[PDB]
């Protein structure tokens, strides 16, 4: 067998897009602008215009809809405590900044920095009838809520997500949870200085990671880019004769007869209705899977933030011990903390032992020899007992097992009989 | 809806501009969106204008061994 | 187009994680790999589901016959009904029947008199030419459109479908689970991933 | 109350698609063919490619 010696803990990042931006379209000002010919002539089409404008409010208020079900999830607003103490853990890098007028923290600056007479395109675009309605929540309510998340998982531990919030020191809850993970709690008392200056070193090294490199949040600008290229491509469809004489339709009017501008005049109009339904087809596949990256993140931000989760690979890589929430522009980044072993060594094991005619099997640990004796050690860390009746139970003759050895066991109460 | 009303109650909003509505100082649950942290509710016979409220307002005593 | 990873990649990837959950137990997906007895780690999984070790180690025969019975019958069941690979021969029917319509769709007149250009070309005017290859035009390119539309409404479905096979294989085989009826029907001990065309 | 005396190891099969065929497609090769008259006016037309 290898039994671990030694362990380390992990910081590591995950970022999930979020909501997307929410369009509107002005339908004849887009199709023809100012002209009075089309203002007459499209009505005859019926009204292709109420399921596009009904199908884009949707979109727009399930945007809304899932920023407000990922982010808010707490009843209350926390506040930490005005003196920054918790047992060694240095948590001034992620809660949020008071200097700054936009009382953000040292990283999510990062993170929406890195993220971003002549026209501008949006100008240009909103002169085409494509307007951009802004968002519901603000970045600072989106600040506090984070906020209060971070403060309510720092002093009272996941007591806030279940019910009225229950304080804790902070050396307490890590050992609640390294016995979660199945690691006694002796061992966070006895490493809690190593433990924090793992820590402090691993979000140190998260901070250059994301301050180096600048391509780390491609999902976030993927979207963005893609947003930005249907909205490119609707306006460039706008300078093509779809089959007739001429794009621009004045001359259209001007140059020939109304019965030929007539016809032009149709084929102009079904070339962009059909250009806008595959627009508004297209923005319905993007919103839907936005959705379900939402709702990902939902979930996650619900299991691994508010509670420890037993989920393989779920909340980082490794035994997972802790999550702290981030906010970026159309997304949220997860910090997850974990623990991995190091430094193992060999060991030689028995299935049980064979004393006094009888087989002892150990109650939580397992068996090991360092090549001489025997002992009785923890799973995922190496401490060696003597073997005893406290730690040991029996159940039935040593003939059955196989691989038995013999050893004794030692009684803790003979010793205080004959003395 | 994005249009500055000096060119169009009056209340400019990052959404636009808002008419018949009265703005107040307070901070409620949000009745009816407006945008931009801007929320409408009827109140008081009237319609009035705030600004949302996120909860209520808690701290909780943190100790070294409490 | 075809695929980056050819099947003798995918046999070997599927072979490491045989042997690293065979010869590790769940270890290696969560660190450093560290060797024990197979034994050993089946007492530790029945311990998981709530039954004491002592039972494994007084039947490990029988249990070790149970299993090699399981594996034996399972190969005979997957030789007999057709129906149990049902899901990707319908995805690769479903894609070849697209295709087959996107082909055949070419010799439909879409109004026009006739769908060779050639003859149109040689045997009507010009100005009459414009307007019937503008219909033609028209109709193909409604025809590739549409084939879009559904190819990607299909990926999305397919990019689904892998995600739950990404979270099953990382749940139930690096690892033991406690949900319910997410990997088998009963108690989960543990699990093995073969590979399959697609 | 009833408690269980014997056990049975199971084993059960599960199938899962992952990927789909990869493809790709020519405008002017599938439009218009083989004559250059075409591509000519259709190039006019659009670049939906
Ligand atoms: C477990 O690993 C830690 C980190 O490497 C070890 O702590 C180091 O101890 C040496 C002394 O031999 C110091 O010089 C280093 O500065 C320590 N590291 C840190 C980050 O403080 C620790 O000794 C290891 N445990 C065992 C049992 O070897
Ligand atoms: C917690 O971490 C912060 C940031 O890593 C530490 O702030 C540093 O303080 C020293 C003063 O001794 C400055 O020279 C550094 O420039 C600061 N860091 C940065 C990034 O500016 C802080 O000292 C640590 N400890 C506490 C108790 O807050
Ligand atoms: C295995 O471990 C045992 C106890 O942990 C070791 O036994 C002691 O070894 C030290 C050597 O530093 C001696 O001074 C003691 O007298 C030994 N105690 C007894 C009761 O014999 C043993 O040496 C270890 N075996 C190794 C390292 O091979
Ligand atoms: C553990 O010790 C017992 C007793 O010292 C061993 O049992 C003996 O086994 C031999 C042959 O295997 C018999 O001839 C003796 O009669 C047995 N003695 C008793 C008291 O039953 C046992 O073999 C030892 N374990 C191992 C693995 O050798
Ligand atoms: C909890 O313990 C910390 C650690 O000692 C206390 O913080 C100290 O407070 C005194 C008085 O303000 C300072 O002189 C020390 O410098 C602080 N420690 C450090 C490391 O800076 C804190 O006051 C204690 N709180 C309670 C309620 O007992
Ligand atoms: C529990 O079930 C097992 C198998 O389901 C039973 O083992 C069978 O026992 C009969 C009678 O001894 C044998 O004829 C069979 O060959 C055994 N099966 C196998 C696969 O070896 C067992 O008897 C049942 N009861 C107990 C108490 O274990
Ligand atoms: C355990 O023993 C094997 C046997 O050769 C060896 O290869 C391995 O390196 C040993 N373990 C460690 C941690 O060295
Ligand atoms: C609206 O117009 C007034 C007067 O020109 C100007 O002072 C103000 O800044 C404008 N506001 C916006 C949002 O355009």
């Amino acid at each position: 067998i290898a039994i671990p010696t030694n362990f380390t803990i992990s910081v590591t990042t995950e970022i999930l897009p979020v909501s997307m931006t929410k369009t509107s379209v002005d339908c004849t000002m887009y199709i023809c602008g100012d002209s009075t010919e089309c203002s007459n002539l499209l009505l005859q089409y019926g009204s292709f215009c109420t399921q596009l404008k009904r199908a884009l409010t949707g979109i727009a208020v399930e945007q809304d809809k899932n920023t407000q079900e990922v982010f808010a999830q707490v009843k209350q607003i926390y506040k930490t405590p005005p003196i920054k103490y918790f047992g060694g853990f240095n948590f001034s890098q992620i809660l949020p900044d008071p200097s700054k007028p936009s009382k953000r923290s040292p990283i999510e600056d990062l993170l929406f920095n890195k993220v971003t007479a002549a026209r501008d395109l949006i100008c240009a675009q909103k002169f085409k009838g494509l307007t951009v309605l802004p968002p519901l929540l603000t970045d600072e309510m989106i600040a506090q809520y984070t906020s209060a998340l971070l403060a309510g998982t720092i002093t009272s531990g996941w007591t806030f997500g279940a019910g009225p919030a229950l304080q804790i020191p902070f050396p307490m809850q890590m050992a609640y949870r390294f016995n979660g993970i199945g690691v006694t709690q002796n061992v966070l008392y006895e490493n809690q200085k190593l433990i924090a200056n793992q820590f402090n070193s691993a979000i140190g090294k998260i901070q250059d990671s994301l301050s180096s490199t600048p391509s780390a949040l491609g999902k976030l600008q993927d979207v963005v880019n893609h947003n930005a290229q249907a909205l490119n491509t609707l306006v460039k469809q706008l300078s093509s004769k779809f089959g007739a004489i001429s794009s621009v339709l004045n001359d259209i009017f001007s140059r020939l007869d109304p019965p030929e501008a007539e016809v032009q005049i149709d084929r102009l109009i079904t070339g962009r209705l059909q250009s806008l339904q595959t627009y508004v087809t297209q923005q319905l596949i993007r919103a839907a899977e936005i959705r379900a990256s939402a709702n990902l993140a939902a979930t996650k931000m619900s299991e691994c933030v508010l509670g420890q989760s037993k989920r393989v690979d779920f909340c980082g890589k490794g035994y997972h011990l802790m999550s702290f929430p981030q906010s970026a522009p159309h997304g949220v980044v997860f910090l997850h903390v974990t623990y991995v072993p190091a430094q193992e060594k060999n060991f030689t094991t028995a299935p049980a032992i064979c004393h006094d005619g009888k087989a002892h099997f150990p109650r939580e640990g397992v068996f090991v020899s360092n090549g001489t004796h025997w002992f009785v050690t923890q799973r995922n860390f190496y401490e060696p007992q003597i073997i005893t009746t406290d730690n040991t139970f029996v159940s039935g003759n040593c003939d059955v097992v196989i691989g038995i050895v013999n050893n004794t066991v030692y009684d803790p109460l003979q010793p205080e009989l004959d003395s | 809806q994005g249009v500055n009303c000096t060119e169009v109650n009056v209340f400019q909003t990052r959404a636009g501009c808002l008419i018949g509505a009265e703005y107040v100082n307070n901070s409620y649950e949000c009745d009816i969106p407006i945008g931009a942290g801007i929320c409408a509710s009827y109140q008081t016979q009237s319609i009035i204008a705030y600004t949302m409220s996120l909860g209520a307002e808690n701290s909780v005593a943190y100790s070294n061994n409490s």
